RNA sequence: GGUUGGCCUCGGAUAGCCGGUCCCCGCCGGGGGUCCGGUGCGGAGUGCCCUUCGUCCUGGGAAACGGGGCGCGGCCGGAA
RNA sequence: UAGCCCUGAAAAUGGAUGGCGCUGGAGCGUCGGGCCCAUACCCGGCCGUCGCCGGCGUCGAGAGUGGACGGGAGCGGCGGCCCGGAGCCCCGCGGACGCUACGCCGCGACGAGUAGGAGGGCCGCUGCGGUGAGCCUUGAAGCCUAGGGCGCGGGCCCGG
RNA sequence: AGAACUGGCGCUGCGGGAUGAACCGAACGCCGGGUUAAGGCGCCCGAUGCCGACGCUCAUCAGACCCCAGAAAAGGUGUU
RNA sequence: GGCGGGUCGCGCCGUCGGGCCCGGGGGGCCACGCGCGCGUCCCCCGAAGGGGGGGACGGCGGAGAGCGCACGGGGUCGGC
RNA sequence: CCGAGUGUUACAGCCCCCCCGGCAGCAGCACUCGCCGAAUCCCGGGGCCGAGGGAGCGAGACCCGUCGCCGCGCUCUCCC
């Protein structure tokens, strides 16, 4: 299996022709002459008894409701959101401090460092100057300062991924006693591997923030609005 | 209707030589370029290389 | 209902602002020479707080007034 | 001579470039680039009307814009010892909705209205012939209702 | 008062003319986004809060936008 | 002896036009049975009135198997 | 003696205009020549508003029409 053989210029159209292709891939030398398990059938077992049984599984429904609805009209590619294409802004690249908007945090400067698989990009400020862990953030819901830190070799943790940060819950308790879940109380003692690999993070780029004149004074701010300070008068 | 001059693939439904008609305006317009960015650099090149 | 406050010259505009030696008004104010700046930088397109996450360990620079006060005691300025 | 301004230029309730106001214009003339919003125009939804239709093939076996048998002659192709021949589905016995034809579906264009004229009304009132093996003293009619709804409306249904 | 031609009002809402039968745009099923016409854009009142251009004009009754709602002959070493 | 109208040949212009062609000495083409024979054209070998080539053909002699993708593709889904 | 402001005649001893011959090499350009533009035209990014509504000629289909039209890729040959 070869690769594309007519690199895209633009979207959707190939850089050589229809006759450019037919030379390219030597058609003209290859053109082409040459031209259910339902189920094994289960044993007897028995006397007075003979016929391993018929083939049959997977037998006709039980109940059909009563009404039901039509097919639907097949549409062209609305693939899901394991599937759709993820894009970055050009303002944040890997080492960008950022300014987290809407969280919980609301204003802590973070350092932005790997884009998920998601689009949601991957982040931390450093739990030693600000309060922030490994979180996940959305990606329009920060701005991209214009500075910026080298962090292109620190190292990166494989197991840290979508499935990684994710929330949990397990609903048992079909009854209404007045438990609430027996275990939403749980604010996440899983953090004893948590509390690991960050730290396999963290001593790496500190130095990288420690070799900046004043930029770890600039971590442990917030950001604010105050008086005459407008955005679009702003250079972030 | 969707629509012509917006997307493509319509326009080759409706007219196939659309696109050998687009690929030749982003052909030449490459080079077009490709040359007058060669060109403005090789007055400025030997007028440093006075310099 | 609001998301920090600015605690103040008079004014001129074919002109004004700052700093200033000398001789006149109970140790302060009136004048002129002189030096300044001026599409006002001794610029509310500005200024002081400040974008203060807190604490501990821990060294420099800066600072010898302490800063909030339920303090107690005092005075004297602001009547449109 | 002609532009602006002034004089000519006087009316009775207090008064009207609409007012407040306006003089490096918020006046007049000659222009510019922006900008504002009609039920008008464009795109989309939904309702109705009108025009031209579709589907009785519920035909999962229906397949046909040309069609068969079976004989006179030729192949490419399916199984060779260069001679050669219809298989009716079945290892699954299976396969949504529909079509009150006065119904259902599709596409396109249109929608002011007095006097007036037609159509539709499962709008409503009273009584009759049929009909609901209707409803009810375990509560009918009527009336009332910050109760819940439906219909574009006429109106209607339910709860208390 | 009475005709001609065409369009309107009467039978017709809506945007502009402050106001309105007839003027100027435009005709109307119930809405969402876009754009405009006539007309505007100091503040009532959406929009010039453009570093708009060029001139003319001072009134002790200035002037200010179709129909439309106030003026003539004559005159001014008032200014252009 | 001058001036216009129609006609011919001369050299001169234009990214002329005929896909032109005809032979000779990189970019583009929705243009693809080597075997050879059906018409038609062309270049040729010495002849002198034959053959061999290539080209294009809207005719015939040379002349299937669709597999698994992706998609500005018959009015949005998410297996967020 | 220099510096400066006026008034005069004089055509290089600042310069400016009209000619008679040239080069870099020309950009509708170092935001005034802005012109008029696109078979002489494409690429990319934002903001808004909406998402209306049994396609299988094939398999005699079968858990489950990722289907037509359109535009493409790879393999059913090899090598680097
Ligand atoms: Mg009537
Ligand atoms: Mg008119």
């Amino acid at each position: 299996p070869h690769c594309s053989r007519n690199p895209v210029l633009v979207r959707g159209i190939g850089r050589y022709s229809r006759s450019a292709m037919y030379s390219r891939k030597a058609m003209y030398k290859r053109k082409y002459s040459a031209a259910v398990l339902a189920t094994v059938t289960k044993p007897v077992g028995g006397d007075k008894n003979g016929g391993t049984r018929v083939v049959k599984l997977r037998k006709m429904p039980r109940y059909y409701p009563t009404e039901d609805v039509p097919r639907k009209l097949l549409s062209h590619g609305k693939k899901p959101f394991s599937q759709h294409v993820r894009k970055l802004r050009a303002s944040i690249t890997p080492g960008t401090i950022l300014i987290i908007l809407t969280g919980r945090h609301r204003g802590k400067r973070v350092v932005f460092l790997k884009q998920l698989a998601s689009g949601l990009l991957l982040v931390t400020g450093p739990l030693v100057l600000n309060r922030v862990p490994l979180r996940r953030t959305h990606q329009k819901f920060v701005i991209a300062t214009s500075t910026k830190i080298d962090i292109s070799n620190v190292k990166i943790p494989k197991h840290l991924t979508d499935a990684y940060f994710k929330k949990k819950k397990l609903r048992k308790p079909r009854h209404q006693e007045g438990e609430i879940f027996d275990t939403e109380k749980e604010k996440y003692e899983i953090t004893e591997q948590r509390k690991i690999d960050q730290k396999a993070v963290d001593s790496q780029i500190l130095p990288k923030i420690k070799a900046i004149p004043q930029l770890q004074g600039y971590l442990r701010s917030v950001f604010a609005l105050t008086n005459g300070i407008y955005p679009h008068k702003l250079v972030f | 209707k969707k629509n012509p001059l917006k997307n493509l693939r319509i326009m080759l439904k409706l007219n196939p030589y659309a696109k050998t008609m687009r690929r030749n305006t982003i052909l030449r317009q490459a080079r077009n370029h490709k040359l007058r960015v060669d060109k403005a650099a090789a007055a400025a090149a030997a007028l440093q290389a006075k310099s």
